[PDB]
């Protein structure tokens, strides 16, 4: 048995419906299970006779003729971001055979982009640069300088304020390090705010 | 009882040492399964028990890996003379008559050449910029956890002693501190964003806590520096008018 999951990685703007596919070479499936991994959270379990299963905005189908299972996620939310795994049990066996997974990123809809790079000082001469409030079409590139550390973007959600924002952090011990140049390897918006000290 | 449990949640082992991983299935479940999962990949079946009988051992490596479930309840996966390639997440599942498999939280195993490679994080908190406050009336705190190995950490934020989740984002993946090399310590960042009025209250206390899972009493330690045992490393800040 070989379980093929496509796509390996998927980026989708929040609000869109999305499709995850899972195909298996051996169509003699006893049970099909979909999981979420942020251990494994069981999402849905489809029986040999069943052609579909649903749990909230998640709906999975099992096509007995084309050897496929499709997971549909309706009105995607940034909180749906996780790895999704498909697995099947073959008739006459007990073990699950898994696909390699789909790494899903649901990007927040930034209703008011205000890109900026702020300098933050240690609570205890150490500082970090914070690139924040950029739209989700902006990607943060890894550092090209080995002694400059740059994280990937992260989505935070101030849920009582209906406000989501992206950010990435850069830091270094180098003397010439300044927030004006920290994110030089990324495509940063032309209107990015670099405040005065 | 109602869920599958696994112990230890994290394990760092010296290459050549044996390890033992425990699984407690859901109370009374007949079937018990072990799986191995490599980073960014899918779980791979190892072995299956029906009560105490190991009916399908087909996924176990040809040497050093042996599972036990002598009373048909608790199962132990033993890995003899560990090698680097054994580093993985080991997952246990159990099922009853309906045959649906329920998974445990897993054991994250890291096999390293020597325990002197193990380091706790250093933790620091960076206070919000006054420019962010005037530009947005929001205030972002950043926490940095640096220089740790293995990547067995849990970072959390606490406001006046209460854990907070809203407005937080911790990097899903750590950064390599030695990116050109194969052997590297790690760094991790997190943000907590609050309203500016909340940050401006000097009575508000913010703490970033990192639980690092490291060595036990049983592990030997010969380096002059402090033994890198499981511990909490934290940093904090108070609000500012």
């Amino acid at each position: 048995q070989e379980v093929t999951q496509i796509p390996a990685a998927l980026s989708v703007p929040e609000g869109e419906n999305l499709v995850l596919n899972c195909s298996f070479t051996d169509s003699a499936i006893y049970n099909l299970q979909w999981f979420r991994q942020d251990g494994l959270t069981s999402l849905l379990l489809i029986q040999s006779s069943q052609r579909e299963q649903t749990s909230g905005r998640l709906n999975a189908s099992l096509d007995k003729s084309s050897g496929r299972s499709t997971l549909y996620i309706a009105a995607s939310q940034p909180g749906d971001s996780a790895t999704y795994l498909c697995a099947g049990v073959n008739t006459g066996f007990q073990k699950l055979v898994f696909g390699t997974g789909t790494r899903l990123l649901v990007s927040p809809n930034i209703q008011n982009p205000d890109p900026a790079v702020y300098q933050l000082r240690d609570s205890k001469d150490k500082s970090v640069c914070l690139f924040t409030d950029f739209d989700s079409q902006t990607n943060v590139s890894q550092s090209k300088d080995s002694d400059v550390y740059i994280t990937d973007k992260c989505v935070l959600d101030m849920r009582s304020m209906d406000f989501k924002s992206n950010s990435a952090v850069a830091w270094s011990n180098k003397s010439d390090f300044a927030c004006a140049n920290a994110f030089n390897n990324s495509i940063i918006p032309e209107d990015t705010f670099f405040p005065s000290p | 009882g109602a869920g599958v449990s696994q112990s230890p949640r994290y394990k760092v082992a010296k290459r050549g040492q044996d390890v033992a991983l425990r699984c407690d299935p859901i109370s009374g479940h007949v079937s018990l399964f072990w799986y191995q999962q490599a980073l960014g990949q899918g779980p791979e079946f190892l072995t299956y028990f029906q009560n105490e009988a190991q009916l399908d051992k087909s996924g176990l490596p040809s040497d050093r890996f042996f599972a036990e479930r002598p009373e048909g309840s608790v199962s132990t996966l033993k890995i003899q003379r560990t090698q680097q390639e054994d580093s993985a997440v080991y997952l246990c599942a159990s099922s009853s008559r309906d045959l649906e498999q329920y998974f445990g939280p897993g054991t994250r195993l890291t096999v390293t050449e020597d325990l002197k490679n193990v380091f706790p994080p250093e933790v620091a908190v960076f206070e919000p910029s006054e420019a962010e406050i005037s530009h947005t009336q929001k205030a972002t705190l950043v926490c940095l956890a640096t220089g740790f190995y293995p990547d067995h950490v849990e970072l959390s934020w606490w406001v006046n002693g209460k854990e907070v989740h809203s407005g937080v984002c911790t990097d899903p993946q750590p950064l390599k501190e030695q990116p050109a090399l194969n052997d590297s310590r790690y760094a991790l960042s997190s943000r907590l964003r609050v309203s500016a009025t909340f940050w401006q209250n000097p009575r508000n206390h913010f703490r970033c806590q990192v639980q690092f899972y490291g060595l036990s009493e049983n592990d030997e330690w010969t380096q002059d520096r402090a033994k890198p045992v499981t511990q909490i490393v934290s940093a904090e800040a108070w609000g500012r008018a």
